[PDB]
C-alpha cells in the first residue's frame, strides 16, 4: 500500500498518482508513489556465464 | 434596548455617513478599454509630411526628396492587491449595533468589507485617470513604470498663463490665443472644429464668472443661459459654464491643484487609452483580463474567513502635446 | 431589456456549503466517509431497497413517439439505439446513475459510433453510457468553472484513474445531482443529515456490548486467611501450596449440577468469620437509561431520510422512488435524445418529439383491473382498438 | 467526437475496495469466512430459502419467439439446445450460478 492514510493495510495497487490544486487558484502539485519487490523464488535454476575472448 | 440594570429605554434608529466618491472622468467616457493578455504593450507611430521645392536651372541638376521617420516603444504594468481576515473575537460577544438584540453575523461583515473594497476600487481608478490626464502613469512606491509620458515621446508642456486681476483685460483673449492655436497646429491631422473642454479648479471657476467682462456680457439683454439669476449647471453638483464656443467644468474632487486649470480637446482620435492585464491566478493567467476581481474563502475547519481582491491597468496618455496648464494669478 | 444583469454564483454558494458542514463530510472525505457507513446494516438495507425499485422502473421501458409518420420512425431508430450498447443496459445505467443518492453527483460521458452493417447503416448509435466513478474524479477541484462563477466549463477527472496495479468538456457529460437547488454543483447526499445520527447510533451499540460482558452478577468470592496464602508462596512443597493449587482448579470448574455443594471450615477470630463463601451482586441500583429504546431512536431517524423506515415496524416509499427516476428520465429525454437526432439529422418539431417512459414500479392488480374494464366497458366508454387487447 | 477521454477504472477501484474492508472479508479469506458462516442455522436457513424459488422460476422456462417464421425455427432449437445439456439441467445451472449471494 502507499503511506496515504486512505490505504494503510487496506490493499495495493501497482501505481499512486495525485494531482492537487490549492483551491486558491494559485499553486497545484503532483504527487506518485510506488512500493513493491521483484523476488526470483527459485535461485536453482538460473546459470552465470562468463566468456573469455581472444 | 437596555438602559441601566433595573431601567430599560426605546431604540430610535441608526445614522450613517460616507465620503463623497466622485465620477465625473468616468461619466464623460474619454477613455476606451483595452482587455489584453500579457503585461507588455506596444505603440507605433508613423509621422509624414512635406517639404519646400527651391527653383533651379532649365536643363540642369534636380531636386531630390527625404524619407519618413518612425518610433516604437513599449511599457509594463503594475499591480494593486487588497486582501483582509476576520476573526471570531470580531463577533462573539458584539451586539449587531442594529436591532436590539440581533447577535452579531459574518455575513454583515462580509458586506460591509465588499463596499469597502468597492469604494477603494473606484477611488483608486478615480486617481488613475487624473494622474493621466496630468501627463504621468500612477503608480505610487512602485518606480517601475513611473512613466512620464512628455519625456518618453519627447514633448514640453504648454502653460497659457491668466490673470483675473486685470478687470480691464478679458482672460479669454489669452486661452484663445495661446491653447486653441497651439491645439490647431498640433492637431497632427487635417481636422476641423475641434472641441475644447476646460477642467477647473473651484477656485479658478469662481473667479472667472466674477470677471467684469463676462457679468457685463450677459447683463444687458436676456439671451440665454441667464448666469445673474440662474444656477450655472442647475442645482447640480457640478456646475457647467458654456461661453465663447468653449466648455467649462468645475472639479468638485479637489485633484486639480488649487487655481489651476487643464485645456484639452475632444474629438481627436485615440488620445487616451487604459489597459487591463490578468491578474496572478492560474484560472486567469494567460486569459484576457477583466475589470476586477474579488475571492472569498471560508476555512473548512470552521476557524477563519478571509477575502481577497486584485486588479492590475495602465492609464496611458498617447498625446501630451495637447494638454495646457492653465495657471491662474490673484 | 434583453441582457443578464447578475450571476448564478456557483463559485460562492459551494463556499459557503463547504464551511458549514462537519470536516468528515466535505467533498475529498465524503467518498471514504459513504463507504465507511455502508458496512452499518440499517444504511445498506436502505439503500438496497432504493436501487431494487430503480432497476424494475428502468427495465421495461418504453419510447412514446408523436402524430406525424416523421415521429414514428425516429421513435423505432431511438429504441434500437437505446437497446443495442456494445456492453450495456439501461438496467445498469440507471443502477450506475442513482449514485448520487449517496454521493449528490453522478458523471456519465457520451460516446457515438457509426454503424458498419445493420438496419440503419450508416447512422450513428451510442458506443457506451461511459459512468465515471466519484472516486476516480479529481479530490481537488472536481468540477471548474468560468473566470466568474458563473457557469460550468467541464469536469476534471484525476490522473491516477490511468494506472494498473484531463478535463472532459461539459457539453460531453450529463451531471445528475439531487438534494440542492440549481446554484450547488456538489448536490447534498441523502447521509448528509443521518451523520451525527449514525456516530450515535454506533457508540450505543458498542457499550451494549461490553456492558453485557462485565455484568459480574453472582460471581463466587472466596475468602481465606493469609497465612495459607502467604505459606504457599514460599513453600511450594508445603501442604499449603497443595491445597491452594486445588482451589485454583476446583473455583474454576463450580458449576451447578447433580453434585454441587461447598464445605468450608466454621473457625471465627474476631467479629468477622476466617473463612466465608459468598455471592456477589450489585450493591444499590442498577443502570437506567435503557439503551435500547435509544438506539431504536436513531435507526429511525437514519431511515426516514431514505424513505423507508416502515421497516422498523401509494405510500411514502414509492413516492421517494419516483424522485429518481424522473431526474435520471431528464437527463436522458433532454440531453441525449436531441443530441443523438442531431447527429442523424433527424431535426423535428417540438411537438414531435419522442420521448422515453419509464415503466411502473408497482405491479397492477389483476382484480382491480379485471373489475375496472368491465365497468368501463359495459357503458362503451373503452374504444377498440389493439392496444387495450394486448393489456391482457 | 468519436474518441474515448477516460477509463473504467476496474484495477483501481477494486485496490480502494479492499483495504475498506476488515480484513477477514477481503478476496482469499472470503473464500474460507463464507463456509465458516453458514453452519450457523439462521445463515444456512436464509439461503437455502432463496435457492428454493430460484429453482423453482428456472423449471418451468419458456422460449419467446418473434413474429416471422425465421424465428419460430430458431425459438424450437434453442428449447431443444436448453434441454439436452448432456448431464446437466438449467434448474443445476441456476443453482450453481446463484453462488454469487
Amino acid at each position: 500500500p502507499s503511506d496515504t492514510l486512505r490505504d494503510a493495510n487496506q490493499a495495493a495497487q501497482e501505481l499512486y498518482v495525485f494531482f492537487k490544486e490549492s483551491n486558491y487558484l494559485r499553486e497545484a502539485k503532483i504527487e506518485s508513489e510506488t512500493s513493491f519487490l521483484t523476488v526470483n523464488n527459485r535461485p536453482e535454476l538460473v546459470v552465470k556465464s562468463t566468456g573469455k575472448f581472444t | 434596548m437596555q438602559n441601566g440594570d433595573f431601567q430599560i429605554l426605546d431604540y430610535t434608529g441608526l445614522i450613517s455617513t460616507m465620503p463623497r466618491v466622485d465620477t465625473l472622468l468616468q461619466s464623460m467616457n474619454l477613455f476606451t478599454e483595452h482587455f489584453g493578455r500579457t503585461t507588455v504593450a506596444r505603440i507605433e507611430r508613423l509621422d509624414d509630411g512635406a517639404g519646400d521645392i527651391k527653383a533651379v536651372q532649365r536643363g540642369g541638376v534636380r531636386q531630390h526628396l527625404a524619407n519618413d521617420r518612425k518610433k516604437i516603444v513599449n511599457l509594463n504594468i503594475p499591480f494593486f492587491p487588497l486582501d483582509r481576515s476576520i476573526d471570531r473575537a470580531d463577533i462573539q460577544n458584539f451586539r449587531e449595533f442594529g436591532t436590539e438584540n440581533a447577535p452579531a453575523t459574518v455575513d454583515a461583515e462580509v458586506q460591509r468589507h465588499m463596499a469597502r473594497i468597492r469604494r477603494s476600487h473606484a477611488i483608486l481608478k478615480s486617481k488613475a485617470m487624473y494622474a493621466a490626464l496630468k501627463g504621468t502613469s500612477w503608480s505610487p512606491d512602485d518606480p517601475v513604470s513611473d512613466y512620464n509620458y512628455y519625456d518618453v515621446w519627447g514633448a514640453t508642456q504648454t502653460t497659457a498663463d491668466v490673470d483675473f486681476t486685470k478687470l480691464g483685460v478679458d482672460p479669454i483673449e489669452v486661452l484663445e490665443a495661446e491653447a486653441r492655436a497651439h491645439i490647431i497646429d498640433w492637431a497632427g491631422d487635417n481636422g476641423d472644429n475641434y472641441e475644447i473642454v476646460v477642467l477647473a479648479s473651484r477656485q479658478w471657476f469662481s473667479a472667472l464668472i466674477a470677471h467684469p467682462q463676462v457679468t457685463g456680457a450677459y447683463s444687458q439683454y436676456p439671451s440665454t443661459q441667464e448666469i445673474l439669476r440662474r444656477r450655472l449647471g442647475g442645482n447640480a453638483n457640478n456646475r457647467i459654464f458654456e461661453h465663447k464656443n468653449i466648455l467649462f467644468i468645475e472639479d468638485i474632487s479637489g485633484n486639480i491643484p488649487a487655481g489651476e486649470a487643464y485645456i484639452f480637446p475632444r474629438g481627436i482620435s485615440r488620445m487616451f487609452e487604459i489597459y487591463y492585464a490578468p491578474s496572478d491566478t492560474l484560472r486567469d493567467a494567460n486569459q484576457a483580463a477583466q475589470e476586477l476581481y474579488v475571492f472569498f474563502k471560508e476555512s473548512n475547519y470552521l476557524r477563519e474567513a478571509k477575502i481577497e481582491s486584485e486588479t492590475s491597468f495602465l492609464t496611458v496618455n498617447n498625446r501630451p502635446e495637447l494638454v495646457v496648464k492653465s495657471t491662474g494669478k490673484f | 431589456r434583453m441582457s443578464e444583469q447578475g450571476t448564478f454564483a456557483l463559485a460562492k454558494v459551494q463556499v459557503d456549503s463547504e464551511r458549514m458542514k462537519a470536516e468528515e463530510i466535505r467533498w475529498p472525505h465524503l467518498i471514504g466517509t459513504a463507504e465507511s457507513m455502508k458496512q452499518d446494516a440499517t444504511v445498506a438495507t436502505g439503500l438496497d431497497m432504493l436501487y431494487t425499485f430503480v432497476e424494475k422502473a428502468f427495465k421495461d421501458f418504453k419510447v412514446i413517439p408523436g402524430e406525424s409518420e416523421e415521429s414514428k420512425k425516429a421513435a423505432k431508430f431511438i429504441e434500437y439505439c437505446l437497446k443495442n450498447m456494445e456492453g450495456q443496459t439501461l438496467r445498469q445505467f440507471a443502477r450506475d446513475a442513482a449514485t448520487f443518492n449517496e454521493y449528490g453527483l453522478s458523471v456519465v460521458e457520451k460516446v457515438y459510433t457509426q454503424i458498419a452493417v445493420g438496419e440503419y447503416v450508416g447512422k450513428y448509435k451510442v458506443k457506451n453510457l461511459a459512468f465515471r466513478p466519484q472516486a476516480s474524479l479529481s479530490r481537488t477541484n472536481p468540477i471548474v468553472y468560468n473566470s466568474d462563477g458563473s457557469a460550468i466549463v467541464g469536469i476534471k477527472q484525476s490522473l491516477s484513474a490511468f494506472q494498473n496495479y484531463v478535463i472532459i468538456p461539459i457539453s460531453r457529460v450529463m451531471l445528475m445531482n439531487t438534494g440542492g437547488s440549481s446554484s450547488q454543483a456538489l448536490g447534498v447526499s441523502p447521509l448528509v443529515g443521518c451523520y451525527r445520527a449514525w456516530r450515535e447510533k454506533i457508540l450505543i451499540e458498542n457499550l451494549e456490548v461490553v456492558g453485557a460482558t462485565k455484568d459480574m452478577g453472582g460471581v463466587i468470592e472466596l475468602k481465606i486467611p493469609s497465612q495459607i496464602l502467604n505459606k504457599a508462596a514460599m513453600d511450594p512443597s508445603s501442604p499449603e501450596a497443595d491445597m491452594v493449587r486445588g482451589l485454583m482448579s476446583d473455583a474454576a470448574n463450580a458449576h451447578s449440577g447433580e453434585q454441587s455443594f461447598f464445605m468450608l471450615p466454621s473457625d471465627t477470630k474476631d467479629n468477622a468469620p476466617q473463612y466465608s463463601m459468598t455471592l456477589k451482586g450489585i450493591d444499590g441500583m442498577g443502570k437506567q437509561y435503557s439503551t435500547a429504546q435509544l438506539i431504536s431512536d436513531r435507526k429511525k431517524s437514519i431511515l426516514d431520510r431514505l424513505g423507508a423506515g416502515f421497516i422498523n415496524v401509494q405510500t411514502i416509499h414509492t413516492q421517494f422512488v419516483q424522485r429518481v427516476n424522473e431526474i435520471i428520465l431528464e437527463a436522458l429525454n433532454e440531453n441525449l435524445l436531441p443530441q443523438l437526432l442531431a447527429l442523424n439529422d433527424i431535426r423535428l418539431p417540438e411537438t414531435e418529439m419522442p420521448y422515453v417512459k419509464a415503466g411502473e414500479i408497482v405491479d397492477v392488480d389483476m382484480e382491480g383491473f379485471s373489475k375496472a374494464i368491465q365497468r368501463i366497458g359495459a357503458v362503451g366508454y373503452l374504444p377498440k382498438t389493439p392496444k387495450v387487447i394486448n393489456r391482457v
